[PDB]
């Protein structure tokens, strides 16, 4: 992609 | 978790005033009086500092008191540099064009580095990202701010060869005023 | 630590008392690094009065009366020092006249730059000699003279040994800025570097 | 590297082409150092005549000539460096009159001291305005100009990093001397401090 | 000049306030009291107003005062937005972006322009230029405010292409904290 | 030129 996602917590 | 420990509580408005001595009682801790009886343990400031006009055993920050309670361990203030009062050059905005995402930051740690970062001017946003998108509305990122080598965003930074640094170069920036050089703190050289 | 950064982004300056040259050498330097320089007729009350190590006369109101040395000092160090953190960024009082280390011959140590070009111009107004090097004997056929004073900062380091190994005198900066300030040679002994 | 060892001890010196002021800073400089001031009308020949960076004339006969660029830099770092192993050591050859940087601006980096204050003075005489920071964009409020090129000596270090992420000319130091040697602006892609 | 008038001095520091009582007599006029004497016919207040606690006569500016001294007349109050206190959205720097350059505007006037325009961010340099000078340190300009069709500046903002405006497109600036569109102030439409 | 001067008073 050229997007990274949260931390998820 | 707090038995045996006792607390001024100094800086904040009447309502989180309250709030910060009852979290305190909950873990045994004791709350003291203005002209007060004896010198506290513990006196809980804003994260910025405020006036501490008694002598008292430790000044340590809410952040301080909620991280304790959060992983119900009684850290040693000395341990981060958020558990005591920050260094901050009022009025100065150094960081006003940046965009900083936060990796490996959690819970209380990561709420008060991001009220350094927009308080410094910059803006923080959740995801980390290379290009704009006005239909989803993110903006590219400028800055990685990290404790470790490694994770998704760690990587990112690589790929996109932005600069992936450690939560010291915010903490100096905030100190001086002045934008620190990210080359002095990468977290490549850790 | 400033990568990019302008170090006086959004300050003013008066420069006084200086030469047409260095005039143009200093307001040159502030501008290098985004200071601003304001008129003798300006409107406005300037950030910063920069002047000689001993002063001069500065009469428009200014936020603080500073030394080249501590422009200087700045700039090399892309950190803004505090003026009042040395002695030698503000002007320094001098008994006007007085020669009190006429015969002594002073060698530095931890000073470098700006601060040492300072303190040099100090020793040789008082009426001593200073010397790079630190040695304890003269040579006439090396031309090098033996230094009667070490001056310094902190505990440590080559000179600094020396002196304690040949038994000179190692004194703080301090010793030398109070002989200026009193027109008479400072004792010695309030001053050696191993108290502190 | 040479604790208390005389730098300049056994070697003398001519100082000409400098106003009083800097030929009494000069001469200091070198006595400091051990070195020793010969006379116009002396018997002998010299071991250097230190000079401007421009250079002057130099009519008694001299072991070398050397610039107080090469002096400065020398006391500097307590090194004997040799004067061929850069060219601003000895007098740099400048097609006087000519202003080929009229609308550039120049940061440098691993510049410092002497040597940068040497190369500053190249550029202004060119007709550059050299910045201390290195900015992509101007900024009114903030008081700092873009800088247009780059100079520098190897690759590596935060203005290199920024002139690559921003895609500006970073070339060597050879660039601005070979402009100010020919007075035309020479070609950047000669330069590039990626090649080498 | 100001025989017969009597003026109440607010919101200053001690120094200002004194300052200001001292030109108000020269030129014959009366200085009033705390918990005052009488309503004073005047009261001269900061640009941007102050609190004014009793009921008195005109509220007017410091920029007032000078003014009727400057030009040895008493202009009436209402002839001048600068005569009175200025709307100013506090906090608001909608201009940080713009370089201005004033035309027609001298002494009190001039000095009290350019105070509201740095206070909304835009920077204000003596010369009106077109193209950033790095070796004389000059900025391209942005703006050109004036009062009149006329005049060197009038005519580069027009060959240059740059919008040349009235007054009161600064001070609905300050008083909206919203940057006004140009456009409706046009100097070529008054 | 491509700058004008002041208002000069």
């Amino acid at each position: 992609s050229d997007l990274v996602a949260p931390s998820p917590d | 978790l707090f038995s045996q420990k006792s607390f001024l509580v100094l800086g904040f408005s009447n309502e989180n005033e309250s709030n910060i001595a009852n979290i305190i009682k909950e873990n045994a801790g004791k709350i003291m009086s203005l002209l007060s009886r004896t010198v506290a343990d513990y006196a809980v400031v804003p994260l910025l500092g405020c006036e501490v006009e008694a002598t008292v055993g430790e000044v340590v920050t809410n952040t301080w008191l909620v991280t304790c309670i959060d992983y119900q361990t009684l850290f040693d203030p000395k341990s981060n540099p958020l558990f005591t009062p920050v260094p901050v050059m009022t009025g100065m905005t150094p960081l006003e064009d940046c965009v900083i995402s936060f990796s490996q930051c959690a819970g209380a740690e990561k709420e008060s580095l991001t009220f350094l970062a927009n308080l410094l001017g910059a803006s923080v946003q959740e995801y980390f990202v290379r290009k704009s998108n006005a239909k989803k509305g993110m903006f590219a990122s400028t800055h990685l701010i990290l404790k470790e080598r490694g994770g998704s965003k760690y990587e990112a930074a690589k790929k996109w060869n932005l600069p992936a640094v450690t939560i010291a170069w915010l903490l100096e920036t905030a100190r001086t005023g002045k934008r620190a050089d990210e080359s002095h703190f990468l977290i490549e050289n850790s």
